[PDB]
Protein backbone atom coordinates (compact mmCIF):
# COMPACT_ATOMS: atom_id res chain seq x y z
CA UNK A 1 0.00 0.00 0.00
CA UNK A 2 1.19 3.61 0.63
CA UNK A 3 3.81 2.07 2.95
CA UNK A 4 5.06 -0.04 0.15
CA UNK A 5 5.63 3.18 -2.27
CA UNK A 6 6.81 4.70 0.49
CA UNK A 7 9.77 2.30 1.01
CA UNK A 8 10.70 1.78 -2.79
CA UNK A 9 10.60 5.85 -2.93
CA UNK A 10 13.12 5.61 0.27
CA UNK A 11 15.51 2.64 -1.47
CA UNK A 12 15.31 4.42 -4.93
CA UNK A 13 16.77 7.97 -3.19
CA UNK A 14 19.13 5.73 -1.17
CA UNK A 15 20.49 3.74 -4.48
CA UNK A 16 20.13 7.65 -6.50
CA UNK A 17 22.48 9.04 -3.76
CA UNK A 18 25.04 5.76 -4.09
CA UNK A 19 25.19 6.73 -7.69
CA UNK A 20 25.19 10.28 -7.38
CA UNK A 21 28.17 9.50 -4.71
CA UNK A 22 30.00 7.37 -7.15
CA UNK A 23 29.39 10.32 -10.25
CA UNK A 24 30.91 12.51 -7.82
CA UNK A 25 34.02 10.78 -7.11
CA UNK A 26 34.37 9.77 -11.23
CA UNK A 27 34.61 13.28 -11.88
CA UNK A 28 36.88 14.01 -8.61
CA UNK A 29 39.03 11.64 -10.65
CA UNK A 30 38.26 13.90 -13.89
CA UNK A 31 38.88 17.29 -12.05
CA UNK A 32 42.50 15.75 -10.64
CA UNK A 33 43.65 15.02 -14.44
CA UNK A 34 42.53 18.01 -15.60
CA UNK A 35 44.75 19.93 -13.07
CA UNK A 36 47.28 17.65 -13.45
CA UNK A 37 47.07 18.45 -17.44
CA UNK A 38 46.66 21.87 -17.15
CA UNK A 39 49.21 23.26 -14.71
CA UNK A 40 52.11 21.78 -16.95
CA UNK A 41 51.67 24.71 -19.12
CA UNK A 42 51.96 27.08 -16.15
CA UNK A 43 48.53 28.13 -15.19
CA UNK A 44 48.25 28.68 -11.22
CA UNK A 45 44.19 29.56 -11.18
CA UNK A 46 43.29 27.20 -13.34
CA UNK A 47 45.15 25.01 -11.30
CA UNK A 48 43.49 26.47 -8.32
CA UNK A 49 39.69 26.08 -9.33
CA UNK B 1 2.51 28.92 26.51
CA UNK B 2 4.00 25.93 24.55
CA UNK B 3 6.64 24.23 26.22
CA UNK B 4 7.98 21.86 23.70
CA UNK B 5 8.12 24.62 21.25
CA UNK B 6 10.44 25.78 23.05
CA UNK B 7 12.56 22.80 23.35
CA UNK B 8 12.45 22.14 19.89
CA UNK B 9 13.31 25.80 19.17
CA UNK B 10 16.47 25.75 21.82
CA UNK B 11 17.48 22.54 20.19
CA UNK B 12 17.54 24.19 16.81
CA UNK B 13 19.38 27.37 18.09
CA UNK B 14 22.16 24.76 19.27
CA UNK B 15 22.34 23.33 16.16
CA UNK B 16 22.51 26.71 13.69
CA UNK B 17 25.14 28.04 16.21
CA UNK B 18 27.43 25.11 15.97
CA UNK B 19 27.27 25.17 11.84
CA UNK B 20 27.52 29.56 11.50
CA UNK B 21 30.85 29.34 14.59
CA UNK B 22 32.11 26.67 12.29
CA UNK B 23 31.09 28.98 8.76
CA UNK B 24 32.23 31.92 10.70
CA UNK B 25 35.80 30.45 11.97
CA UNK B 26 36.00 29.17 8.06
CA UNK B 27 35.41 32.66 6.40
CA UNK B 28 38.16 34.21 8.91
CA UNK B 29 40.94 31.84 7.63
CA UNK B 30 39.89 32.69 4.06
CA UNK B 31 40.01 36.46 4.88
CA UNK B 32 43.30 36.47 6.56
CA UNK B 33 44.72 35.92 3.46
CA UNK B 34 43.28 39.00 1.77
CA UNK B 35 44.07 40.82 4.71
CA UNK B 36 47.45 39.83 4.57
CA UNK B 37 47.72 40.11 0.75
CA UNK B 38 46.39 44.05 1.37
CA UNK B 39 49.11 44.66 3.87
CA UNK B 40 51.46 43.09 1.19
CA UNK B 41 50.63 45.65 -1.25
CA UNK B 42 50.94 49.02 0.67
CA UNK B 43 47.62 49.31 1.84
CA UNK B 44 47.45 49.48 5.86
CA UNK B 45 44.47 51.37 7.10
CA UNK B 46 43.06 48.87 4.80
CA UNK B 47 43.95 45.94 6.12
CA UNK B 48 43.11 47.52 9.22
CA UNK B 49 39.77 47.66 8.84
CA UNK B 50 39.31 44.42 7.53
CA UNK B 51 41.01 43.24 10.64
CA UNK B 52 38.50 45.10 12.25
CA UNK B 53 35.81 43.14 11.06
CA UNK B 54 37.81 39.93 11.64
CA UNK B 55 38.00 40.74 15.20
CA UNK B 56 34.12 41.89 15.16
CA UNK B 57 33.09 38.25 13.87
CA UNK B 58 35.30 36.45 16.39
CA UNK B 59 33.77 38.31 19.34
CA UNK B 60 30.48 37.26 17.67
CA UNK B 61 31.68 33.73 17.51
CA UNK B 62 32.36 33.74 21.37
CA UNK B 63 29.46 35.31 21.76
CA UNK B 64 27.25 32.35 19.87
CA UNK B 65 29.50 29.99 22.04
CA UNK B 66 28.37 31.16 25.54
CA UNK B 67 24.59 31.68 23.88
CA UNK B 68 24.98 27.58 23.16
CA UNK B 69 26.42 27.17 26.66
CA UNK B 70 23.29 28.60 28.00
CA UNK B 71 20.84 27.54 25.57
CA UNK B 72 22.03 23.67 26.64
CA UNK B 73 22.17 24.39 30.17
CA UNK B 74 18.65 25.65 29.89
CA UNK B 75 17.99 22.37 27.95
CA UNK B 76 19.31 20.50 30.39
CA UNK B 77 17.33 22.05 33.52
CA UNK B 78 13.68 21.98 30.88
CA UNK B 79 12.16 19.61 33.18
CA UNK B 80 12.93 21.61 36.36
CA UNK B 81 11.91 25.28 34.86
CA UNK B 82 8.68 23.39 33.13
CA UNK B 83 7.33 23.08 36.75
CA UNK B 84 8.12 25.78 38.88
CA UNK B 85 6.40 28.86 38.16
CA UNK B 86 9.08 31.59 39.03
CA UNK B 87 12.93 31.17 37.70
CA UNK B 88 16.00 29.82 40.07
CA UNK B 89 19.00 31.49 40.50
CA UNK B 90 20.64 29.22 38.20
CA UNK B 91 18.73 29.96 35.28
CA UNK B 92 18.29 33.44 35.79
CA UNK B 93 21.66 34.25 33.99
CA UNK B 94 20.91 32.48 31.19
CA UNK B 95 17.59 33.80 30.75
CA UNK B 96 18.71 37.14 31.01
CA UNK B 97 21.50 36.63 28.71
CA UNK B 98 19.06 35.00 26.17
CA UNK B 99 16.55 37.40 26.02
CA UNK B 100 18.90 40.46 26.12
CA UNK B 101 20.83 38.95 22.79
CA UNK B 102 17.57 37.77 20.63
CA UNK B 103 16.93 41.13 19.36
CA UNK B 104 21.36 41.30 18.53
CA UNK B 105 21.52 38.17 16.68
CA UNK B 106 17.72 38.19 15.39
CA UNK B 107 18.88 38.02 11.86
CA UNK B 108 21.83 35.34 11.82
CA UNK B 109 19.46 32.98 13.76
CA UNK B 110 15.39 33.71 14.03
CA UNK B 111 14.43 30.86 16.85
CA UNK B 112 16.11 32.69 18.99
CA UNK B 113 13.55 35.50 18.81
CA UNK B 114 11.18 33.01 19.52
CA UNK B 115 12.73 31.60 22.43
CA UNK B 116 12.57 34.76 24.06
CA UNK B 117 9.38 35.01 23.19
CA UNK B 118 8.40 31.93 24.96
CA UNK B 119 10.03 32.95 27.84
CA UNK B 120 8.53 36.44 27.98
CA UNK B 121 5.22 35.14 27.89
CA UNK B 122 5.94 32.30 30.11
CA UNK B 123 7.22 35.17 32.65
CA UNK B 124 5.60 38.07 33.88
CA UNK B 125 7.92 39.51 37.06
CA UNK B 126 9.73 41.87 35.55
CA UNK B 127 8.97 40.34 32.38
CA UNK B 128 6.97 41.81 29.19
CA UNK B 129 7.92 44.45 26.41
CA UNK B 130 8.98 46.66 28.98
CA UNK B 131 9.56 45.13 31.94
CA UNK B 132 12.24 43.16 30.21
CA UNK B 133 14.24 46.28 29.45
CA UNK B 134 14.46 46.83 33.10
CA UNK B 135 14.71 43.64 34.18
CA UNK B 136 17.40 42.36 31.60
CA UNK B 137 19.99 44.15 33.66
CA UNK B 138 21.93 40.98 35.61
CA UNK B 139 22.52 39.45 31.63
CA UNK B 140 26.15 38.44 31.18
CA UNK B 141 29.10 41.66 31.44
CA UNK B 142 31.74 38.93 29.18
CA UNK B 143 28.99 38.24 26.37
CA UNK B 144 27.62 41.83 26.83
CA UNK B 145 30.81 43.42 25.97
CA UNK B 146 31.49 40.96 23.37
CA UNK B 147 28.31 41.77 21.59
CA UNK B 148 28.96 45.21 22.10
CA UNK B 149 29.34 47.49 18.68
CA UNK B 150 32.00 49.55 19.72
CA UNK B 151 35.54 50.27 18.11
CA UNK B 152 38.16 47.77 19.40
CA UNK B 153 41.59 49.40 20.90
CA UNK B 154 43.65 50.26 18.02
CA UNK B 155 46.70 48.58 19.66
CA UNK B 156 44.56 45.35 19.56
CA UNK B 157 44.11 45.55 15.56
CA UNK B 158 47.79 46.64 15.47
CA UNK B 159 48.98 43.42 17.33
CA UNK B 160 46.65 41.38 14.95
CA UNK B 161 48.06 43.06 11.87
CA UNK B 162 51.56 42.22 13.65
CA UNK B 163 50.93 38.61 14.20
CA UNK B 164 49.25 38.02 10.52
CA UNK B 165 51.73 39.78 9.01
CA UNK B 166 54.15 37.34 10.59
CA UNK B 167 52.06 34.15 9.86
CA UNK B 168 51.51 34.83 6.14
CA UNK B 169 55.37 35.73 6.18
CA UNK B 170 55.49 39.24 5.25
CA UNK B 171 56.85 42.70 6.52
CA UNK B 172 54.88 45.13 8.21
CA UNK B 173 55.54 48.60 10.54
CA UNK B 174 53.31 49.00 13.03
CA UNK B 175 53.11 52.42 14.38
CA UNK B 176 54.94 53.32 17.20
CA UNK B 177 52.44 55.77 18.32
CA UNK B 178 49.86 52.68 18.90
CA UNK B 179 52.42 50.21 19.84
CA UNK B 180 53.73 53.01 23.20
CA UNK B 181 50.23 53.57 24.48
CA UNK C 1 19.07 58.83 -43.11
CA UNK C 2 20.69 56.29 -40.98
CA UNK C 3 23.20 59.07 -39.86
CA UNK C 4 20.41 61.50 -39.09
CA UNK C 5 18.43 58.66 -37.17
CA UNK C 6 21.50 57.28 -35.27
CA UNK C 7 23.96 59.99 -34.78
CA UNK C 8 27.45 60.42 -32.91
CA UNK C 9 26.28 61.61 -29.91
CA UNK C 10 23.43 58.90 -29.84
CA UNK C 11 26.35 56.36 -30.43
CA UNK C 12 28.56 57.59 -27.75
CA UNK C 13 25.89 57.93 -25.29
CA UNK C 14 24.76 54.39 -26.10
CA UNK C 15 27.64 53.17 -26.18
CA UNK C 16 28.69 55.14 -22.45
CA UNK C 17 25.50 53.10 -21.31
CA UNK C 18 26.65 49.74 -22.51
CA UNK C 19 29.97 50.11 -20.66
CA UNK C 20 28.10 50.88 -17.43
CA UNK C 21 25.61 48.55 -17.87
CA UNK C 22 28.45 45.78 -18.39
CA UNK C 23 30.30 47.55 -15.58
CA UNK C 24 27.42 46.58 -13.04
CA UNK C 25 27.10 43.08 -14.62
CA UNK C 26 30.77 42.91 -13.07
CA UNK C 27 29.83 43.93 -10.03
CA UNK C 28 27.09 41.67 -10.15
CA UNK C 29 29.15 38.87 -10.71
CA UNK C 30 31.45 39.75 -8.05
CA UNK C 31 28.66 39.46 -5.56
CA UNK C 32 27.47 36.03 -6.45
CA UNK C 33 31.36 35.52 -6.49
CA UNK C 34 31.50 36.81 -2.75
CA UNK C 35 28.13 34.81 -1.36
CA UNK C 36 28.46 31.42 -3.30
CA UNK C 37 32.48 31.20 -1.73
CA UNK C 38 30.52 31.86 1.64
CA UNK C 39 28.42 29.73 0.81
CA UNK C 40 29.67 26.34 -0.06
CA UNK C 41 32.94 26.80 2.32
CA UNK C 42 32.55 23.96 4.50
CA UNK C 43 32.31 21.55 1.41
CA UNK C 44 35.39 23.54 0.15
CA UNK C 45 37.91 23.87 2.43
CA UNK C 46 40.95 26.16 2.13
CA UNK C 47 43.48 24.26 3.61
CA UNK C 48 42.21 20.76 1.73
CA UNK C 49 42.86 22.42 -1.70
CA UNK C 50 46.15 23.90 -0.58
CA UNK C 51 47.58 20.63 0.53
CA UNK C 52 46.24 18.88 -3.11
CA UNK C 53 48.08 21.90 -4.72
CA UNK C 54 50.90 21.55 -2.94
CA UNK C 55 51.18 17.62 -3.56
CA UNK C 56 50.71 17.63 -7.18
CA UNK C 57 53.13 20.56 -7.86
CA UNK C 58 55.74 18.49 -5.88
CA UNK C 59 54.57 15.37 -8.24
CA UNK C 60 54.82 17.36 -11.53
CA UNK C 61 57.63 19.64 -9.95
CA UNK C 62 57.58 22.76 -9.56
CA UNK C 63 57.72 24.96 -6.82
CA UNK C 64 55.00 28.00 -6.54
CA UNK C 65 45.17 26.49 14.10
CA UNK C 66 47.70 28.07 16.27
CA UNK C 67 46.64 30.92 14.68
CA UNK C 68 43.74 31.37 16.25
CA UNK C 69 44.66 29.99 19.34
CA UNK C 70 46.98 32.74 19.43
CA UNK C 71 44.75 35.81 18.74
CA UNK C 72 42.13 34.31 21.31
CA UNK C 73 45.58 34.86 23.96
CA UNK C 74 44.93 38.62 22.69
CA UNK C 75 41.73 38.38 23.39
CA UNK C 76 41.79 37.26 26.55
CA UNK C 77 44.72 40.19 26.97
CA UNK D 1 15.78 55.18 6.73
CA UNK D 2 16.21 51.72 5.57
CA UNK D 3 20.02 50.46 6.97
CA UNK D 4 20.12 47.04 5.35
CA UNK D 5 19.83 49.38 2.14
CA UNK D 6 22.87 51.65 3.01
CA UNK D 7 24.72 48.32 4.07
CA UNK D 8 23.87 46.75 0.79
CA UNK D 9 25.34 49.78 -1.41
CA UNK D 10 28.09 50.51 0.68
CA UNK D 11 29.15 47.04 -0.10
CA UNK D 12 28.24 47.80 -3.73
CA UNK D 13 30.22 50.66 -4.05
CA UNK D 14 33.62 48.99 -2.27
CA UNK D 15 33.42 46.68 -4.89
CA UNK D 16 32.16 49.29 -7.90
CA UNK D 17 35.34 51.15 -6.95
CA UNK D 18 37.89 48.35 -6.93
CA UNK D 19 36.90 47.13 -10.32
CA UNK D 20 37.18 50.66 -11.43
CA UNK D 21 40.69 51.28 -10.04
CA UNK D 22 41.96 47.83 -11.23
CA UNK D 23 40.22 49.35 -14.65
CA UNK D 24 41.68 53.42 -14.55
CA UNK D 25 45.15 51.51 -13.76
CA UNK D 26 45.08 49.22 -17.00
CA UNK D 27 43.45 52.63 -18.98
CA UNK D 28 46.93 54.77 -17.87
CA UNK D 29 49.45 51.96 -18.55
CA UNK D 30 47.87 51.65 -22.06
CA UNK D 31 47.73 55.51 -22.24
CA UNK D 32 50.83 56.36 -21.53
CA UNK D 33 52.39 54.37 -24.73
CA UNK D 34 50.36 56.89 -27.01
CA UNK D 35 51.64 59.61 -24.39
CA UNK D 36 55.35 58.65 -25.64
CA UNK D 37 54.74 57.74 -29.30
CA UNK D 38 52.96 61.86 -29.01
CA UNK D 39 56.29 62.66 -27.37
CA UNK D 40 58.24 60.94 -30.23
CA UNK D 41 56.67 62.69 -33.06
CA UNK D 42 57.74 66.38 -32.28
CA UNK D 43 54.22 67.23 -30.66
CA UNK D 44 55.32 67.98 -26.99
CA UNK D 45 51.97 70.25 -25.62
CA UNK D 46 49.65 67.35 -26.75
CA UNK D 47 51.16 64.89 -24.93
CA UNK D 48 51.51 67.29 -22.43
CA UNK D 49 47.61 67.42 -22.38
CA UNK D 50 47.42 63.69 -22.26
CA UNK D 51 49.55 63.40 -19.09
CA UNK D 52 47.19 65.87 -17.94
CA UNK D 53 44.44 63.21 -18.39
CA UNK D 54 46.75 61.39 -17.02
CA UNK D 55 47.24 62.84 -14.00
CA UNK D 56 44.22 63.55 -13.37
CA UNK D 57 42.98 60.05 -13.80
CA UNK D 58 45.68 59.14 -10.91
CA UNK D 59 44.15 61.53 -8.76
CA UNK D 60 40.83 59.78 -9.04
CA UNK D 61 41.81 56.58 -8.38
CA UNK D 62 43.37 57.63 -5.39
CA UNK D 63 40.65 60.05 -4.12
CA UNK D 64 38.57 56.62 -5.34
CA UNK D 65 40.85 54.21 -2.82
CA UNK D 66 40.50 56.73 0.32
CA UNK D 67 36.77 56.71 -0.58
CA UNK D 68 37.08 52.67 -0.69
CA UNK D 69 38.66 52.80 3.11
CA UNK D 70 36.15 55.34 4.39
CA UNK D 71 33.32 53.24 3.48
CA UNK D 72 35.04 50.09 4.39
CA UNK D 73 35.52 51.69 7.99
CA UNK D 74 31.68 52.80 8.06
CA UNK D 75 30.79 48.98 7.49
CA UNK D 76 32.77 48.07 10.19
CA UNK D 77 31.11 50.53 12.17
CA UNK D 78 27.73 50.22 10.78
CA UNK D 79 26.65 48.40 14.10
CA UNK D 80 27.78 51.35 16.00
CA UNK D 81 26.36 53.74 13.98
CA UNK D 82 22.71 51.69 13.36
CA UNK D 83 21.79 52.08 17.06
CA UNK D 84 22.96 55.84 18.13
CA UNK D 85 21.16 59.01 16.31
CA UNK D 86 24.49 61.32 16.43
CA UNK D 87 27.16 60.38 14.78
CA UNK D 88 30.76 60.33 16.82
CA UNK D 89 34.40 61.53 16.19
CA UNK D 90 35.49 58.91 14.65
CA UNK D 91 32.79 58.41 11.96
CA UNK D 92 32.36 62.71 11.35
CA UNK D 93 35.62 63.04 8.82
CA UNK D 94 34.05 59.92 7.06
CA UNK D 95 30.58 60.67 6.60
CA UNK D 96 31.54 64.24 5.60
CA UNK D 97 33.84 63.39 2.96
CA UNK D 98 31.68 60.93 1.37
CA UNK D 99 28.58 63.21 1.32
CA UNK D 100 30.88 65.76 -0.16
CA UNK D 101 32.16 63.63 -3.17
CA UNK D 102 29.26 61.88 -3.63
CA UNK D 103 27.79 64.23 -6.18
CA UNK D 104 31.79 64.67 -7.89
CA UNK D 105 31.90 61.07 -9.04
CA UNK D 106 27.78 60.46 -8.81
CA UNK D 107 28.36 59.72 -12.83
CA UNK D 108 31.16 56.82 -12.37
CA UNK D 109 29.45 55.04 -9.23
CA UNK D 110 25.46 55.86 -8.83
CA UNK D 111 25.16 53.90 -5.21
CA UNK D 112 27.61 56.80 -3.84
CA UNK D 113 24.49 58.73 -4.32
CA UNK D 114 22.22 56.23 -2.34
CA UNK D 115 24.80 56.18 0.34
CA UNK D 116 24.59 60.23 0.77
CA UNK D 117 20.83 60.20 0.63
CA UNK D 118 20.23 57.47 3.21
CA UNK D 119 22.88 59.67 5.19
CA UNK D 120 21.06 63.02 4.65
CA UNK D 121 17.38 61.05 5.58
CA UNK D 122 19.35 59.63 8.68
CA UNK D 123 20.78 62.79 10.20
CA UNK D 124 19.06 66.16 11.17
CA UNK D 125 21.75 68.08 12.82
CA UNK D 126 23.00 70.09 9.98
CA UNK D 127 21.82 67.66 7.31
CA UNK D 128 20.03 68.39 4.23
CA UNK D 129 20.06 69.93 0.82
CA UNK D 130 21.25 72.94 2.54
CA UNK D 131 22.49 72.13 6.25
CA UNK D 132 24.71 69.51 4.47
CA UNK D 133 26.66 72.55 2.13
CA UNK D 134 27.28 73.92 5.11
CA UNK D 135 28.26 70.86 7.66
CA UNK D 136 30.21 69.30 5.02
CA UNK D 137 32.88 71.94 6.13
CA UNK D 138 35.16 69.35 7.88
CA UNK D 139 35.31 66.73 4.87
CA UNK D 140 39.04 65.63 4.26
CA UNK D 141 41.46 68.12 3.04
CA UNK D 142 43.71 65.78 1.05
CA UNK D 143 40.77 63.95 -0.85
CA UNK D 144 39.10 67.38 -1.34
CA UNK D 145 42.53 68.33 -3.07
CA UNK D 146 43.22 65.12 -5.19
CA UNK D 147 39.25 65.33 -6.31
CA UNK D 148 39.34 69.05 -7.09
CA UNK D 149 39.41 70.43 -10.31
CA UNK D 150 42.36 72.57 -10.93
CA UNK D 151 45.37 72.75 -13.73
CA UNK D 152 48.16 71.02 -12.19
CA UNK D 153 51.27 72.45 -11.54
CA UNK D 154 53.12 72.91 -14.96
CA UNK D 155 56.57 71.63 -13.11
CA UNK D 156 54.84 68.08 -12.11
CA UNK D 157 53.48 67.50 -15.96
CA UNK D 158 56.88 68.23 -16.93
CA UNK D 159 58.10 65.59 -14.42
CA UNK D 160 55.84 63.29 -15.70
CA UNK D 161 57.14 63.93 -19.25
CA UNK D 162 60.68 63.24 -18.54
CA UNK D 163 60.16 60.25 -16.44
CA UNK D 164 57.81 58.63 -19.15
CA UNK D 165 60.32 59.50 -21.89
CA UNK D 166 62.99 57.99 -19.82
CA UNK D 167 60.88 54.61 -19.22
CA UNK D 168 59.89 54.07 -23.33
CA UNK D 169 63.92 55.20 -23.57
CA UNK D 170 62.85 58.01 -26.03
CA UNK D 171 64.46 61.70 -25.65
CA UNK D 172 62.73 65.00 -23.99
CA UNK D 173 63.90 68.47 -23.72
CA UNK D 174 61.92 69.39 -20.96
CA UNK D 175 61.42 73.71 -20.79
CA UNK D 176 64.15 75.10 -19.00
CA UNK D 177 61.57 77.91 -17.80
CA UNK D 178 59.57 75.13 -16.09
CA UNK D 179 62.33 73.51 -14.62
CA UNK D 180 63.93 76.22 -13.07
CA UNK D 181 61.19 77.86 -11.46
Amino acid sequence: SNMEKHLFNLKFAAKELSRSAKKCDKEEKAEKAKIEKAIQKGNMEVARI
Amino acid sequence: FKAERLRVNLRLVINRLKLLEKKKTELAQKARKEIADYLAAGKDERARIRVEHIIREDYLVEAMEILELYCDLLLARFGLIQSMKELDSGLAESVSTLIWAAPRLQSEVAELKIVADQLCAKYSKEYGKLCRTNQIGTVNDRLMHKLSVEAPPKILVERYLIEIAKNYNVPYEPDSVVMAE
Amino acid sequence: ATLKTMNLEKISALMDKFEHQFETLDVQTQQMEDTMSSTTTLTTPQNQVDMLLQEMADEAGLDLDELSQRLARLRDQ
